RNA sequence: AGCGCCGUGGCGCAGUGGAAGCGCGCAGGGCUCAUAACCCUGAUGUCCUCGGAUCGAAACCGAGCGGCGCUACCA
RNA sequence: UGAUUAGAGGUUCCGGGGUCGAAAUGACCUUGACCUAUUCUCAAACUUUAAAUAUGUAAGAAGUCCUUGUUACUUAAUUGA
RNA sequence: GAACAGAAAUCUCCAGUAGAACAAAAGGGUAAAAGCCCCCUUGAUUUUGAUUUUCAGUGUGAAUACAAACCAUGAAAGUGU
RNA sequence: GGUUGCGGCCAUAUCUACCAGAAAGCACCGUUUCCCGUCCGAUCAACUGUAGUUAAGCUGGUAAGAGCCUGACCGAGUAGUGUAGUGGGUGACCAUACGCGAAACUCAGGUGCUGCAAUCU
């Protein structure tokens, strides 16, 4: 018959990865996690204990609750035509910090020392980014550099 | 042609880590040691790291960060001269000794020095440090033995008695110590006395010198040159010990020379890598030589 | 050069592989034990096998581990029985080399009608000073390829010793 | 033998094309390259293919086999 | 259906139960043949041989029932049938090894 | 085609993890003038093949080979 | 890992043949395996590697920084949460 | 390599990233172990709660992480529902 | 700069074969009364630092070394792929348009870095 067990299609998911087998390095019990930190889920076979489902492998989730040697984190499903929220009890071999949120928060402190240093001179800082605008005028020279005329090649057969 | 190790064995080949594979670090053990209860966040753990080398006892108080690990104080036993003690410097005395040093001076630096005195008379019984009431707790430490054997007699234990007699608390059950009887779970505290004093090598040496006198000569020989008989080895301790507790301090050295000063001759003594320049030279001067007919 | 890379015996393994277990096992030991001086170690079968005669966990062996003097004793004490005489297929190609010998009698043992005849399988392992690297716990390393003991300085240490020769090939 | 690939040709169903390789023979090299290196002694036959010297590897080795090469 | 399979199942062991009886009875006089009646003896062992070969063929249909059939429910009863029948088997065979060895062959030379 | 059974000595057949037997044949001797019958003995096997589990099986679990039997209905 | 083509060089105190042989930890040759370096072709239930398309999160006022208040939690500790 | 002892008995050395084992199907995972041997044990305990899977975010089954006890082990950190 | 203790990343660190290693430190090393553990003081335990040795471990270097790692406008904008057509082709499949874009291969380079504490000509 059908199966639909708790690790179904989890093969590869739950697979190690290729030559870092064997135990953990201690950085990951030596990070610290606290209440509104921003984690990515990302199981790892060698530790069985406080898994997560294979649904949020690669999901990024909320910490709402710290324990001995777990984190409680908030996940969004999506269930039919909405979201829930997922309460989920993970050890901490299978989370790892955000980095986007920390270079965001660089990205805070570096427009807060903008905007405090040119408050001083009243230079309108425009603090937003701005996407890849267009390139604007230049003139390129052609000494040393001749123009290459350059042609299709015919057919051949190459074997 | 026999001890060869294919191409794909040595691709597929994970190296352990390597601490591992110099032999020196049980990452099992580490593992529960130096991890914390995440609700104490930032809270370090602190291992009272005990190692035993030949000619010398290594004691220090370790915290870990991500960078590395952190000392707070250290205590090795060729520094005990400073205190009185000349000779075995690997026994269990000396063992104890250090612990009590390393204990003291981590409370010293620390302000928690007028404040849990430790044992000052040591009679041998078993107790850890007790937290007084109406101010801080105790200084929480927990043993690092690393790869030793646990052992009843093992004078990773006798550091562990040190530290704990310091006044450091440090957690720790009474059935590995000496005088444990197993079949009657007690502890003889007399026998433990005698262990942290020494009185098993000074009953050694009577019993060597009454009959066997080579012996006592060939080995003992530094307390011949120095007139130290069986009986006084007992009050050395004891003044090293008022003497740890007077002054902990760690005066260092004077290193006789500068950090710049050792690296110039050790930088003249260590070889060289060859560049690729001359490493293509030489494989042109092989084929001009080997394959060059001659 | 040759400071201390001499060729010292580790240890002595005196076999006895009984068929079966039992009055003549528990002889086998005490033979061991008066020779040798320690009580010795029973080894059980590893699997079933019906040729032989034997079951799995049966304790149908009994040897014994001697080191120090006492080794190279009973070794000249078995070399004399085989005339000091050797063929080099009885030299490991690791350097440790082994002799089996029947009735030991041979060995100036008095002969008691209750324990019996026993035969023997003498194994001697050699190696220089340092060979604990590979037996200690911390820092465990592997011996290099100079101090290494191999069938070659191990005959001529053998043969400059005893006043022995070794047999053809 | 462009002849027997012909005949060859109609017990396959589908298209199928004869093409004259500019390899020499099985291998994987072209004519003229295949012969300056064989001019030199950097080949070196086996059963029907041929091994190549490389510079990588031993010395001794690379100098053990193809002799002719490093004999300049 | 599970009815007709537990009907044949019933049919099947009181067979099974007034064979054993009546297995039982050739066996002690057997025993009791006053072995002066060698013939008497001879032809009470080929009659037992009949009666053990029914009960083990019944057996072997037991065999199959508790294989692949689904009793369902009387796995004990299966069983302990088949334990009887197997131990009068053996009886069976120690009779039958008893009259077969002969007095003077090698295998009674050996060891009494 | 599906389902189920069976495959063991020369023939017909038993055979449950510590592991191959029954009857008739076959061989030797005896009795007899001789042959049967009878008496005393002896020998006899790829356990259909292949792989696996088991410390181990012919047996347990799989792949086929070969031979049997049952079903194949409503128009 | 598993499947698979073809030769080459070797190894037998140790596969099966013959030959010189009384045999020999003997010799020559034949054929099988085992090893070495190559070579042809492959895998839904093989894989080092590894896309495109799809997919999670963040892009601040419920934010940041400074200072010091609560706790029976936590820390050796006004240490942290 | 070592008498009987050989293809397989027991013993010794070297190589050995797992080519073994972990009750069972297959797949993950594991090497100073999660394997093998030894020591001690009953946490396979009590009280109800929260959460994950299947999902209607119902039940059942299974599982996860804490809290309050009582215990086991260990030098101890810890680990054990 | 060397070395020791504790480490972080966990082969640029591993593996194979050689060579070298002032000082100190590690190490091998010597002993078995005591605690302790073994068939065996070999491992483990204890004692001495005394009797000795850098032989090994360990560190470093060497090798047109294996492996590993980095990069390339090297392969290759190739294979593959999102989107589009009343595009081609009997079909299989294949071109073109707007986009994304590998792996092997080849070549070149490299062969541990670093943290806390202590110590050393
Ligand atoms: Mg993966
Ligand atoms: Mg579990
Ligand atoms: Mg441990
Ligand atoms: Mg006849
Ligand atoms: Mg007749
Ligand atoms: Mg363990
Ligand atoms: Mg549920
Ligand atoms: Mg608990």
């Amino acid at each position: 018959g059908k199966s639909h067990g708790y690790r179904s299609r989890t093969r590869y998911m739950f697979q190690r990865d290729f030559r870092k087998h064997g135990a953990v390095h201690l950085s990951t019990y030596l990070k610290v996690y606290k209440v509104g930190d921003i984690v990515d889920i990302k199981a790892n076979g060698s530790i069985q204990k406080g898994m997560p489902h294979k649904f949020y492998q690669g999901k990024t989730g909320v910490v709402y609750n710290v324990t001995k040697s777990s984190v409680g984190v908030i996940i969004n499903k999506m269930v039919g035509n909405r979201y829930l929220e997922k309460r989920l009890n993970l050890r901490v071999e299978h989370i790892k910090h955000s980095k986007c949120r920390q270079e965001f928060l660089e990205r805070v402190k570096a427009n807060a020392a903008k905007r405090a240093e040119a408050k001083a001179q009243g230079v309108a800082v425009q603090l937003k980014r701005q996407p890849a605008q267009p390139r604007e005028s230049r003139i390129v020279s052609t000494e040393g550099n001749v123009p290459q005329t350059l042609a299709p090649v015919p057919y051949e057969t190459f074997i | 042609q026999k001890d060869a190790k294919s191409s794909a064995y040595s691709s597929r080949f994970q190296t352990p880590f390597r601490r591992r594979r110099e032999g020196k670090t049980d990452y099992y053990q580490r593992k529960r040691l130096v991890t914390q209860h995440k609700a104490k966040y930032n809270t370090p753990k602190y291992r009272l790291v005990v190692r035993f080398t030949n000619k010398d006892i290594i004691c220090q108080i370790i915290s870990s960060t991500i960078t590395g690990d952190v000392v707070l104080a250290a205590a090795y036993s060729h520094e005990l001269p400073r205190y009185g003690i000349t000779h075995g410097l690997t026994n269990w005395a000396a063992a104890y000794a250090t612990g009590l040093l390393i204990a003291r001076r981590t409370l010293q630096k620390l302000g928690l020095d007028e404040t849990y005195k430790g044992v000052e008379e040591v009679e041998g019984e078993y107790e850890l440090t007790e937290a007084v009431e109406d101010g801080p707790r105790p200084f929480k430490v927990f043993l690092d033995i690393g790869l030793q054997r646990t052992t009843t007699g093992a004078r990773v234990f006798g550091a562990l008695k040190g530290a704990s007699d310091g006044g450091l608390y440090v957690p720790h059950s009474e059935n590995r110590f000496p005088g444990w009887d197993f079949e009657t779970e007690e502890i003889d505290p007399e026998l433990l006395r005698s262990y942290i004093f020494g009185g098993h090598v000074s009953q050694y040496m009577e019993e060597l010198a009454d009959d066997d006198e080579e012996r006592f000569s060939e080995l003992f020989k530094g307390y011949l040159a120095d007139d130290i008989d069986a009986d006084s080895l007992e009050d050395i301790y004891t003044s090293a010990h008022e003497a740890i507790r007077a002054d902990p301090a760690f005066k260092p050295t004077e290193k006789k020379f500068t950090k710049e000063q050792y690296a110039a001759e050790s930088k003249k003594y260590r070889q060289t890598k060859l560049s690729k320049e001359e490493r293509a030279a030489r494989v042109a001067a092989k084929i001009a030589a080997l394959a060059g007919q001659q | 050069q040759n400071p201390m890379r001499d060729l010292k015996i580790e240890k002595l393994v005196l076999n006895i592989s009984v068929g079966e277990s039992g009055d003549r096992l528990t002889r086998a030991s005490k033979v061991l034990e008066q020779l040798s001086g320690q009580t010795p170690v029973q080894s059980k079968a590893r699997y079933t096998v019906r040729t032989f005669g034997i079951r799995r966990n049966e304790k149908i062996a009994v040897h014994v581990t001697v080191r120090g003097p006492k080794a190279e004793e009973i070794l000249e004490r078995g070399l004399k029985v085989k005339e000091y005489q050797l063929r080099d297929r009885n030299f490991s190609a690791t350097g440790n080399f082994g002799f089996g010998i029947d009735e030991h009698i041979d060995l100036g043992i008095k002969y008691d009608p209750s324990i019996g005849i026993f035969g023997m399988d003498f194994y001697v392992v050699m190696n220089r000073p340092g060979a604990r690297v590979t037996r200690r716990k911390r820092c465990k390393g592997t011996v290099g390829n100079s101090h290494k003991t191999t069938k070659e300085d191990t005959v001529s240490w053998f043969k400059q010793k005893y006043d022995a020769d070794v047999l053809d090939k | 033998v462009v002849e027997g690939l012909r005949r060859a040709r109609y017990k396959f169903p589908g298209q199928q094309k004869i093409i004259l390789s500019k390899k020499w023979g099985f291998t994987n090299l072209d004519r003229p390259e295949y012969l300056k290196k064989r001019e030199a002694g950097e080949v070196k036959d086996d059963g029907a293919f041929v091994k190549f010297l490389s510079k990588k590897g031993s010395l001794e080795n690379n100098i053990r086999e193809f002799p002719e090469y490093f004999a300049a | 259906s599970q009815r007709k399979l537990q009907q044949d199942i019933d049919k099947l062991l009181k067979k099974v139960k007034e064979g054993i009886e009546d297995f039982d009875d050739i066996y002690e006089k057997f025993q009791s043949t006053d072995p002066s009646n060698s013939s008497h003896r001879e032809k009470l062992e080929s009659d037992l041989k009949r009666e053990i070969k029914k009960l083990q063929k019944h057996r072997d249909q037991i065999k199959t029932w508790l294989s692949k059939e689904d009793v369902k429910d009387k796995q004990s009863v299966l069983m302990t049938n088949r334990r009887l029948i197997e131990n009068g088997m053996e009886r069976f065979k120690s009779v039958e090894k008893l009259m077969k060895t002969k007095q003077f062959s090698k295998e009674a030379l050996t060891n009494p």
